[PDB]
């Protein structure tokens, strides 16, 4: 369930890179390439696409989350001011059409409260990382799985992680 | 030959696909003629971030461009409409034999915003969000064929991307969202507050333990609808409490739009999800409450559907009841009482059937004990569409017909309960 | 001749992409690559190399041309404000020298007046499109055809087109 | 051993090729030493658009840098001299075996601007327009050979691009351009306006129907020249009207520079082209007109050339006439009258020959009817250079010798008409 | 020694491209690439990394050096204002690690005074040219030669040159 | 089990390698999941030039960040600490079979700044200069294994680059640098100026002709040290003169730190190099001079070492002398006089040995002629470490023991001269 072999108290948790968010999949748009050509989509992580997503709880407000995350793990406020680019390249096979679309990935951080081997409270922070492309080869009028276009719940495209540190009192 | 849209009343945003271009080369970036062996690139480097979205509407005053954008943000979380930091680039190496041409077009992702009401679209907007291009490669043109004159096509679009239809319901912004800050356990009674009198509104709630719940208003009036907030409960969490993530993207689960229809809801709720209840415009100044009850008994057999309470069944003959038809594989249920005195001997002949939609039905006898409601399955696999089969039931007894729609031929479902003797 | 199977009146005509202009061929310069190396020339269509070329007539002044062209076909004034780049790559064969030179391509638009199946008046607009490279392998002192360097009359490097719409009166 | 330049008087811009670099590494961008397997790139990304053209002139006061640039714009339509948005980039992958070096140099395209007058260049400018680079790859240097000292080369250039000589005449900007706004049909008479008195000027005109035209001034004085505007008539078009595209790039067709030389022009004109006529400095205050006439008859045999009217042939003996020689494969014609009374019997021995240039000649007898001029071909394939062959012609009769230059040994052509009896 | 078959007087000398400077080798940093990936390091020669290094003598001060060098050879003050980029690409072999590091190269100029076939005075100018990468494949804990990391004395990675011109008196 | 650091007193900057990253993903740029066939790039385009160096120190007041940066500039000529124009980019093409992940990290080059004094570090700073990245590629993760919880590592670094230890001595900036502007020939006497009284200082000098030089203060007090400036004499040059290139990066050649130790230096100097002499804090107000003398004779056998003058050898028995041990393969020499009257017959038994360090020794008899000093080699390949072998030498005679350290077990070398009879 939400059971965890840890002592009572608060924790910062790095849950890994490679998280993609629900519903948000196609909002950057995509390319259609054809017949031997190569498509290359990319982005640049600066300023107003590097603004993170906070999800606080009664115990853990935003400031608390930011401060603990940046103390233990990476300081995203300093890092995300310096532009970093990324790109993906796909090649269309002869006499076929390829569609490729781009979405941001995030590092998922958590603040958890544990009481009697149980997580009774959890705050979440998504910090923009890089990106991820999905591609499909298609025919005119071919029906495509909804799952290719639309993500219902947040998932991690890599292996999830659980890197914790206990938070001590002021 | 129009498809029946069995959508519930309200707002929908529909992703209709990527790679849309306009007619008559209005979105042609241009053509490269690459000699054999060589390569050619067309690049969108985003040295300027400006983009040019296209918008049309049927109603400037409700579905303005602003409103429509807000709806796209509610549905898919789009937030850059005028701008883009996303690069795209097309590269082509011509084979050793022949020359090659590449044409590059700008593209759009097409979104449609509808207000769907009682079986038709009453407001419609199309928003074309700037996308990441289309690249067709062709063989080098030969000298000279001959140039054949052609008239321009009508104004419009052409989709070069793959087929896509993603339908996402959205919370109507003109209606209030009240919250039940405590997670619901076995029972809960929500008093309807004066801050939201008369106007329809939503109630955002969550559940402590995954299970089937009966939800209704006082005396089963008015009829309620229930939605699931899409992708909720994936993030922040407080035990036994509601965590509102401001998600306005909603999946319709069940419920009638006709507010004068007596009904109750029986739905499977997850603890790791949030749900919205929509209570409609009520034309009465009387106080009302929304009752939530966890079902541990036979009522669990009715998930997920609304149950119409049929009251006017007090004579023999022809009785018919029209509701919005559920979609294929979805459910609708009717609770009725066979007219006459219950003396455990007197019996009537009952014929249940539909007029246009095909549905598989299962019939339940309902008795209430001191342990709750009991449902005895007395008839299975009833094929309702123009059914001629009849069954003898007890005068004064109470039955529930559960109907699964299997062939959707009509926006409405018309149930007939014909009684003889 | 200038005979056309259309009714009397005025017309907008898109004559296609891939037009190159006379005399202008080598004015951007070119590269000399050698012995296995790769040369890559390119440009960026913005502002003052995207300014179009007008050729009006007594009936069809510049404003008329611009307005009709932008109404029916692509609005070049809005488009040519947003930078678009293009590149070409050539590889020199071992122990040989290669020369490659770049020139702009244009979409050719026309406004024509037709009277009794005859074009009696024609205005022309060239809108900057992308580019085009010509290459040649050469020896020291080898004579090269003038035609490789110098274009005497405007031509289309692709198949010409004739996409028309009749213009109706104010 | 100098080439004869049979150019007409006036201004020429000459593209002398691309890939010019200066001596002593003045334009070296630099060297990359690429280890085997690896790759190396040298890039001109145009983060700054500034470029540095090189200019030299013989006459700062006429051919200034401004003037020279304007001339390059007239000839080839160059318009960015200080700037460039054009990227270039050199990439090299070293083979698996050995290391590789690449040297990158900036380059120039060399333009020469000349004022050519009566057989020599009287004003000269060189404009080196910044180009798109030179990339030489070499094998890795070995340790150490030994460094051998070398003196610097003289200042100058080295061409690394392919051989090129593109010669383009340009309109002299100090001279007015008058226009004939109506397309010429069969006949036209242009009165010479007082707005352009004494000074030389151009007349821009076009023709309604492709055909051969005789063009001349009153009494064939002064001599005219005719140019074709390069690439004209490809664009805008108004039936029966001149469309001026402001094209200053001109191809010399025919005509003499000596203004006291009686002559007329016979030229093939296209309806889809514009032409300039240059009328020279006239030392007279008398009115004059330019006559255009479409030739449907035998005069069509004289295209394209100027015809010298020879007047002073009124005695027996040696007569000689010097003009600017046409280029190889171009024409020059002479109309003369055999001295004596025309009585249809009296005859003279005529010897026609050239002194240095070899030319093939055809002889015509000219009679004028009420239907126009008639040309009877009486002699073909005359090899003029030091010709000793003679022919007997009629006293008082009129002849035209058409001469095609086949070997250009002299800037001038010297025709001799020796008459005996 | 410092003996030279030239007459008495002063000389400008271009000693070639491809000079690297002592101690300075690793100050731009380097990349570690692994397992099939490709590393690409590069730079951009503008403004404050194109500032040259002067080494004057009692006879030949800085101004003298600059003026004579720029008169005879390339004018670096005008050239080094216009950005020029360069890049190197290395590929790591499968299951091995590669380290690549970058350093600037320079053209070496000299002003020499010659008296009786002997160089008795020499001023030096280093003008920034492009760059140069060194790479090595390594194992965890493998000892690497100091010579790979650290250059003790200026050397030329190409063949040295000696391109001279005699300087005449004011 | 600590290594003995046989460094001379003073400041050192140590390049400890490239590709350092912090623990707990603090420097992760991010991960790309590349599907098979496709490619992925992570790019540092330097659109902003800002970088973020990391610095720690043991002493904020001497080794501040400013000071430490100045030291890095002295040692390796680093000059951009906050900024960088250097691009890096990682590219990966996934093989046709399987998917691929690439993780990109920012990296640092680690520099350590030490103040080393009498056998231990007394001040220490670590400066992490921003570098050009680390790129690890891995196979695609499989669903799902299972996520195993792990505690965070301690704060610190991990080196992903190759092993590196580059040690560079630097001039102490708190001490003056005097100059000898004239190149030294055979002899030179430098008077010690009052501008630098009492405090230690450096003397920068060069030599006219490559050769071995004896350098010392008056009466061999105080002891001097000598350094070579790294990479000097490669550039500007004036015959017979010093050219100061402001090089503060120094290699220790030889010399003692104990200033009360009588000694002189014998060193091989190059004409194409500059050298620094360090003269220590002298507790006397008496004038002093540094004598330089070119050695053409047998003293050339003592290069490169310091020679201790041993004075207190005037009784029989046990005598011992402690100095800083040279590194392996480096030298130290002792000049002593066998106690007693020199009458060319009387003799004593001498035992020379070390206590912990192993050294190969060669013994010289020293006689001074009118031609200079003469060195007769009377004993070779002496293994000093706990040597039991003894040799009979002449009372009143003068000897020099040259010692090459071969096994460095102790920071100090302890020489014993045991005398019996
Ligand atoms: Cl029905
Ligand atoms: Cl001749
Ligand atoms: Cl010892």
């Amino acid at each position: 369930s939400d059971t965890i072999d840890l002592a009572d108290g608060n924790y910062v948790v790095r849950r890994g890179d490679g998280w993609i968010l629900s519903r948000q999949n196609q909002i950057l748009g995509g390319s259609v390439i054809s017949n031997g050509s190569t498509g290359i989509v990319g982005d640049l992580r600066v300023n107003d696409n590097a603004i993170p997503y906070y999800y606080p709880t009664p115990s853990f407000n935003e400031e608390y989350i930011k401060n603990n995350i940046q103390t233990v793990f990476t300081n995203f406020t300093e890092a995300n001011q310096i532009p970093i680019g990324f790109e993906f390249s796909k090649t269309a096979p002869s006499n076929k059409n390829l569609y490729m679309y781009l979405q941001y990935t995030y590092i998922r951080y958590e603040i958890i409260k544990v009481l009697q081997h149980e997580i009774i409270e959890r705050a979440v922070l998504y910090v923009p990382s890089l990106g991820y492309v999905k591609s499909i080869e298609f025919n005119p009028g071919e029906k495509i799985n909804k799952d290719f276009y639309f993500l219902t719940n947040d998932k991690c495209i890599l292996n999830e992680q659980f890197l914790y540190k206990k938070i001590l009192e002021t | 030959t129009q498809r029946v849209l069995p959508y519930s009343n309200g707002l929908y945003v529909i992703n209709k696909g990527d790679g849309y271009i306009r007619t008559n080369d209005k979105d042609l970036i241009g053509t490269l003629l690459i000699e054999a062996g060589s390569s050619g690139s067309i690049i969108q480097p985003r040295l300027r971030n400006t983009t040019r979205p296209l918008f049309t509407t049927s109603n400037d005053t409700k579905f303005s461009q602003q409103y429509t954008e807000e709806r796209l943000k509610d549905a898919f979380n789009v937030q850059l409409f005028n701008t883009s930091t996303s690069l795209f680039k097309f590269v082509e190496e011509a084979p050793s034999d022949k020359n090659i041409c590449i044409k590059a077009y700008n593209t759009y992702e097409k979104y449609e915003l509808i207000d769907y009401q009682n079986g038709s679209i009453v407001n419609k907007a199309e928003y074309y969000l700037p996308s990441l291009g289309y690249c067709e490669v062709t063989n080098a043109p030969s000298p000279e064929s001959e140039v054949v004159k052609m008239q321009v096509a009508e104004d419009g679009f052409i989709q070069n991307g793959p087929e896509e239809e993603i339908v996402v319901g959205v919370i109507d912004p003109s209606e209030n969202i009240q919250e039940i800050n405590t997670a619901i356990s076995d029972n809960y009674t929500y008093n309807i507050p004066g801050i939201v009198n008369n106007n329809p509104f939503y109630i955002l709630f969550t559940v402590n333990t995954t299970g089937i719940y009966k939800i209704n208003a006082q005396n089963n009036l008015p009829s309620l609808k229930i939605y699931e907030a899409i992708g909720s409960g994936n993030r922040n969490f407080q035990s036994g409490n509601l965590c509102d993530d401001d998600i306005k993207a909603i999946n319709y689960i069940t419920g009638f739009d006709s507010p004068n229809a007596k009904s109750y809801l029986v739905v499977l709720l997850n603890k790791d999800k949030n749900y919205y209840i929509r209570v409609p415009q009520t034309s009465s100044n009387i106080e009302n409450q929304i009752q939530f009850k966890r079902e541990e008994g036979d009522l669990r057999n009715l998930m997920n559907s609304s149950v119409n309470i049929i009251d006017n069944l007090n004579s023999t003959g022809a009785h018919y009841y029209t509701r919005q038809s559920p979609d294929v594989h979805d459910y609708i249920s009717y609770e009725f009482t066979i007219p006459g005195n219950f003396n455990n001997k007197d019996t009537s002949n009952i014929r249940l059937y539909t007029s246009y939609n095909q549905g598989i039905g299962t019939l339940f006898r309902v008795t209430e004990t001191i342990d709750g409601y009991n449902l005895i399955n007395i008839q299975q696999n009833l094929h309702l569409l123009n059914n001629t089969n009849s069954i003898r039931l007890l005068n004064g007894a109470i039955y529930i017909l559960k109907v699964e729609v299997t062939e959707l031929n009509n926006y409405n479902i018309r149930l007939h309960i014909d009684i003889t003797n």
